């Protein structure tokens, strides 16, 4: 086989302005197998209602999905990608940086 | 190696259900069931892969039904037959990467409101005249099977016990003996032409020998003449110096 | 919709036949000539590519462009006579035929022999039939049926051992009364046709 | 529009 | 100017008697308007795009006979690469498959694309030729022989260079200002910094279309791969994509690096630079 690792990206739709509406995007790209599991996270619990993009591939043979969310960010909320993959030990839990 | 179709004639009685088995080129992925009615190009009814049946045609009603349970055999099933149904049903294997069709020699379904209409042939050999040899230094002889229902016979010529086709000529498609008639019988003529010599061996044999493709051993019958089933009707004659 | 000359091709030995297809979607992308004989199923002639297709006498192209599939027989023999069926997927895998093309390849009568001759039943002479043979195949031939005189059209007969083919019809009647030089009085015998002083 | 004719590998 | 039909195949089989699951998606550019997904409960193909939905019930129709033809012929390309590879019952495997054309400027142009993967490697691809096949291994030099014996790719030519195109065509008329729209990179900088003699320089782009883009970074007029963090181009969601690139500087030297937008809907290259 070949296995890789999921590359994650967390960050927002439009320029993240406190308390106004955005979309709340993680980009999982580059993994394969194609089984992956992807959760959005407001303060390390769950957000319920999440869509993700159907599965394609690149140029390469390996796959991306985006999943996004409705968001409205605070200075006081954290939000977080948790990316689950055959290719990792454990569930990777990526933040958000909107200061970048 | 090819497809092979079982049976490969059926007649049935109107509103009596048919079963057609099919048994392709293993290697071939794809199965198509064709129709052919004389005189029209072949009409798609539907194709497998494997198991999966992916197509099927609107011509093929609710009373059609084809299942290929493996992805080896198939079935065709026709349910409440009519007149119309009537057709060469014809299957076909074919490779997925080409599209080539590999055709069986299909099955031949003829519909009738009963039975009483079909005929076995009658078949006569005419020796040749001296008139044609005292022309020609050749001789025909002629065959004639007549009065059969329907029109689908076989017709071959067996010298010495050994069909040949070379100086053979049978019609292209059978006659109408009453071509006003819907109920009309079919006639169809042969001739095997050969040296006068040939014929002037009295130790020199002539059969014409007609395949009826007619009923089967289950189908219904109690009429005063014999059961008009599926037979081989010859005809014999020997070589003469005179 | 698969097109193809609906006319029948009647024609001689040595001619050229060209059959001429043409198919309605562009979506098509798998073309093919079919060959079927009468009483029989039908058989793959060709596969149609763009390139030049040269088989022995067959030769097919393919014009996407106009979306038109050809096929020239370039020396007709007697063994080409079939119908000639033009087939290509449509919108799916799935496969269609066009209605056929009818191929008749009559022979060349060189020494045309034209005859009428009467036979005789091997059992008890139960009938009596009438052969016209030996004629050229440009003689059509017709029948009248209302004495109950049955005919059967043009056949032609190959003796491979010695290079000879020859044309022939067959009449009969059922009842007692018969007419052997009256046979092809309906059709339009050659001028110098034999009926012989009857056996 | 998807390609009318698959193949198999 | 140029333009992109391209169709995207995902099969994966699932061990003991499942059924695969099977994902076709198609972009034309940039832009997913058709997907067909065999977990999904409409199991016909569903339009993505909100200009592709104006198609009447016959296209969908259509499409859903081929997209159920193309998936039954991949549940069988995953039985037959097991056997060419004397693979077990007990594995999940991956068939993955892009074709389509391209155009240009012009709209009549061509390239085609027909090639395929198993379990991440490539297996077969027809060449840019579109007469020539490459074989990774043996088990592809079987299908290779195949699809030679049988004349694949010359009858695949018939849809890469007629239908593709025409139906390509068909769609950037239809697409109107979605499909042939080209949205200009909105630019700026940032300098948040964790140390006192260095700095952390980001040269963003965000909202742009078509997604393809460079973000070159100079050091004094020559370009500069050390220290230069770029993240793959990622889409905002709403139509349009994102890409940053960054570079970390000494303190007091930020004034010599000037970063370069190239993207296809600029009138020039956006020279760029940091300020107080």
């Amino acid at each position: 086989m070949i296995q890789r690792t999921p590359k994650i990206q967390v960050y927002s739709r439009h320029p993240a302005e406190n308390g106004k509406s955005n979309f709340l995007n993680c980009y999982v790209s580059g993994f394969h197998p194609s089984d992956i599991e992807v959760d959005l996270l407001k303060n390390g619990e769950r957000i319920e209602k999440v869509e993700h993009s159907d599965l394609s591939f690149s140029k390469d043979w390996s796959f991306y999905l985006l999943y996004y969310t409705e968001f409205t960010p605070t200075e006081k909320d954290e939000y977080a990608c948790r990316v689950n993959h055959v290719t990792l030990s454990q569930p990777k839990i990526v933040k958000w940086d909107r200061d970048m | 190696t090819g497809v092979s179709q079982d049976p490969r004639h059926k007649i049935t009685k109107r509103g009596q259900n048919v079963t057609f088995r099919c048994d392709p080129i293993s290697e071939h992925n794809r199965l198509y069931w064709y129709r052919q009615t004389l005189g029209q190009g072949p009409e798609f009814l539907t194709y497998f892969q494997n198991e999966a049946q992916l197509e099927k045609s609107r011509l093929l009603s609710d009373r059609f039904s084809a299942e290929r349970p493996k992805g080896s055999f198939s079935t065709l099933e026709i349910q409440r037959t009519e007149q119309g149904d009537s057709a060469m049903y014809l299957c076909a294997s074919s490779s997925a990467n080409s599209g080539e069709l590999f055709f069986g020699e299909g099955s031949r379904l003829t519909v009738l409101e009963d039975l009483k209409n079909v005929f076995p042939p009658e078949v006569a050999v005419f020796e040749p005249s001296e008139a044609e040899i005292s022309h020609t230094q050749k001789a025909t002889l002629v065959c004639l099977a007549t009065g059969f229902y329907p029109d689908h016979v076989e017709l071959s010529w067996w010298v010495n016990g050994k069909e040949v086709h070379s100086g053979v000529c049978t019609d292209p498609q059978p006659l109408k003996e009453q071509p006003a008639l819907n109920d009309s019988r079919y006639a169809l003529s042969s001739r095997l032409r050969v040296s006068a010599t040939f014929w002037q061996d009295p130790r020199n044999h002539f059969r014409c020998q007609v395949q009826f493709y007619g009923l089967s051993e289950n189908d219904e019958w109690t009429q005063d003449r014999a059961k008009p089933v599926t037979q081989i009707v010859s005809a014999e004659a020997w070589g003469r110096a005179d | 919709e698969v097109e193809q000359d609906p006319g029948p091709f009647n024609v001689p030995e040595g001619a050229t036949v060209a059959f001429n297809c043409t198919y309605s979607n562009s979506a098509s992308q798998s073309f093919f000539w079919y060959r079927q004989d009468c009483r029989l199923e039908p058989k793959l002639i060709m596969s149609v590519y763009s390139s030049g297709n040269e088989d022995g006498r067959f030769t097919a192209q393919l014009n996407r462009a106009s979306q038109y599939i050809s096929l020239l027989i370039r020396d007709s023999k007697l063994s080409d006579s079939a119908t000639y069926l033009c087939v290509v997927n449509i919108n799916t895998d799935k496969l269609i035929f066009g209605t056929g093309t009818r191929l008749q390849v009559f022979p060349n009568i060189q020494n045309p022999d034209p005859a009428v001759y009467q036979l005789r039943d091997s059992k008890s002479s139960d009938k009596s039939v009438c052969l016209f043979t030996d004629f050229d195949s440009q003689t059509n031939v017709s029948q009248s049926k209302d004495s109950d005189v049955y005919i059967t059209d043009k056949c032609v007969l190959d003796m491979r051992s010695m290079d000879f083919k020859s044309n022939s019809a067959v009449a009969w009647s059922n009842k007692s009364d018969f007419a052997c030089a009256n046979a092809f009085n309906n059709s339009i015998i050659p001028e110098d046709t034999f009926f012989p002083s009857p056996e | 529009y998807l390609q009318p004719r698959t193949f198999l590998l | 100017g140029s333009h992109s039909m391209r169709y995207f195949f995902t099969s994966v089989s699932r061990p003991g008697r499942g059924e695969p699951r099977f994902i076709a998606v198609g972009y034309v550019d940039d832009t997913q308007f058709v997907r067909f997904d065999s977990d999904a409960a409409s199991q016909r193909m569903e339009p993505r795009a909100p200009w592709i939905e104006q198609e009447g019930p016959e296209y969908w129709d259509g499409e859903t006979r081929k997209v159920k033809a193309h998936s039954q012929t991949h549940r069988v390309d995953l039985g037959t690469l097991r056997g060419y590879y004397n693979q077990s019952e007990a594995g999940s495997h991956t068939v993955q498959r892009m074709y389509g054309c391209d155009v240009g400027s012009d709209w009549r142009f061509l390239r085609g694309y027909h090639q395929y993967a198993y379990d991440g490697k490539d297996y077969i691809a027809l060449k840019e030729d579109l007469r020539s096949w490459t074989a990774a291994d043996m088990a592809a030099q079987t299908t290779k022989h195949k699809w030679e014996a049988a004349h694949v790719a010359e009858q695949l030519r018939a849809y890469l260079e007629g239908t593709c195109v025409e139906w390509l065509r068909r769609y950037l008329e239809n697409g109107k200002e979605t499909l042939q729209r080209t949205d200009a990179p909105k630019t700026h900088m940032t300098h948040h910094a964790v140390s006192d003699h260095e700095a952390t320089l980001r040269c963003w782009a965000l909202s742009f279309y078509p997604a393809e883009i460079t973000l070159t970074w100079q050091r004094d007029g020559e370009d500069q791969t050390q220290d230069t963090e770029l993240v793959e181009t990622r889409p905002a969601g709403d139509g349009t994509f994102q890409k940053w690139a960054a570079v970390v500087v000494p303190s007091g030297q930020e004034q010599r690096y000037t970063c370069h937008v190239q993207h296809e809907g600029l009138p020039k290259p956006l020279t760029l630079r940091w300020e107080p």
